């Protein structure tokens, strides 16, 4: 049940590519348990993708 | 609110949920004054990171059970108008021997009031304060401050010494603990000085005490602040040894301003939605 | 110039070394710089190194 929200983040919400899946990115599966909490703004499909774009940023910085 | 832990036990988690329930009754209200609080935090039992960063959940906490109880003299703070409003009253029928170097002084007693903010509270007492002093002192023709920048320190004209100790000892209880002080001790006599002076008295008691309270708030408030901003920075350096994503990510955490309560406020109520996600870069058990 | 000893108001003195401590208004600084060639005119420095 809780695994089909995940689905409609990664394909109706942030149109990720099925190669792209969220097993693929380890570091995805931190992110996406906090956005099925929010259930707001699932109508702004552009917010998720700037969210989800910068927080790679912070994964991966050896500065 | 709801603060949450990395290796404490259960049964010491529980332990300081107490604390918010007995904090308006224990002696001495203060961190420092607790020093088994301070050894619940498990140090050296535990990871140099899990040392300081379970402080933190305590400092903005505690930081937090100070601001929800709030300073409230305003229950008081009516009664020090009356009493400033009665020396205001009997202070122009009484003589004196240069009405026009006191009456200047009495202008200014009849301005002081109190405003909303909360940062002004210490220093409308205080001026309020002065110019009765210097005039109490009229009243026996004591002698007074002249030379410049030797404005009069302020305190009790003419009293007993016994009336000294009970009324003094309740000064260094309000610094113990100000979240519940009442002005109960009084005792002046019609015989003693004037009518001027036991209005005076019973104004000077309960301007010490609006200003006790303040500065019991703010030199514990300034000081815990203070300790954020140790702790935070030592942390910093040791999360930079390691780079990850749940490591850096904490880092982000520590880059807003301690300085001002509602710039911590915000930090507190951030920390503990976002748990579940940085907590693996915390060793334990 | 008076100065505030405690609870009073004693009078102080102190002189003045140097001829620079005199005031600008008495000493202005177009004055000393002019006042500087005199002496590299007595040392034959017209020309500065």
């Amino acid at each position: 049940k809780r695994d089909e929200k995940h689905r409609h983040v990664v394909n109706v919400v942030l149109e990720l590519p099925t190669e792209i899946s969220e097993a693929t990115h380890p570091v995805l599966a931190t992110m996406l348990s906090k956005y099925t909490r929010m259930s707001s703004l699932f109508n702004d499909k552009c917010a998720f993708k700037l969210d989800l774009l910068r927080m790679v940023a912070v994964s991966r910085t050896r500065r | 609110m709801s603060l949450q832990f990395i290796g404490l036990q259960r049964r010491d988690v529980v332990a300081l949920v107490n604390f918010l329930r007995h904090l308006t009754q224990k002696p001495d209200v203060d961190l420092e004054a607790h020093p088994k609080i301070l050894k619940k935090c498990g140090e050296k039992r535990l990871h140099r990171r899990t040392v300081l960063f379970n402080e933190l959940m305590l400092w903005l906490g505690y930081y937090r059970e100070l601001r929800f109880h709030n300073p409230d003299l305003s229950s008081v703070l009516e009664e020090f108008e009356v009493r400033c409003v009665a020396v205001a009253r009997r202070g122009y029928t009484y003589p004196f021997g240069d009405r026009g170097k006191a009456r200047d002084h009495l202008a200014v007693l009849d301005r002081t009031e109190f405003d909303t903010d909360v940062r002004h509270d210490a220093e409308i007492v205080e001026r309020a304060l002065v110019s009765a002093v210097i005039l109490a002192k009229m009243s026996v023709r004591e002698t007074l401050v002249t030379a410049i920048g030797q404005t009069e320190p302020i305190a009790f004209v003419h009293l007993k010494d016994t009336e000294v100790q009970r009324i003094e000892e309740n000064l260094e209880g309000v610094r113990r603990n100000m979240f519940c002080v009442k002005p109960l001790d009084l005792n002046l006599d019609r015989h003693a000085n004037t009518a001027l002076v036991n209005a005076v008295n019973k104004l000077v008691y309960t301007g010490r005490l609006i200003m006790n309270v303040r500065r019991s708030w703010e030199e514990l408030e300034r000081k815990c602040l203070a300790r954020i901003q140790e702790r935070c920075k030592l942390l910093v350096k040791e999360l930079r040894m390691c780079l990850s994503f749940d490591s850096n990510y904490c880092r982000n955490i520590l880059k807003h301003a301690v300085e001002n309560g509602d710039s911590a406020d915000t930090l507190l109520e951030l920390l503990i939605e976002d748990f579940d996600i940085y907590v693996d870069s915390f060793p334990q058990s | 110039t008076h100065c505030q000893e405690n609870s009073e108001t004693v009078a102080l003195c102190t002189p003045r070394i140097v001829i620079g401590n005199l005031p600008d208004g008495l000493a202005p600084g177009p004055f000393h710089e002019l006042r500087t060639w005199e002496i590299m005119e007595h040392m034959r420095l017209r020309p500065p190194p």
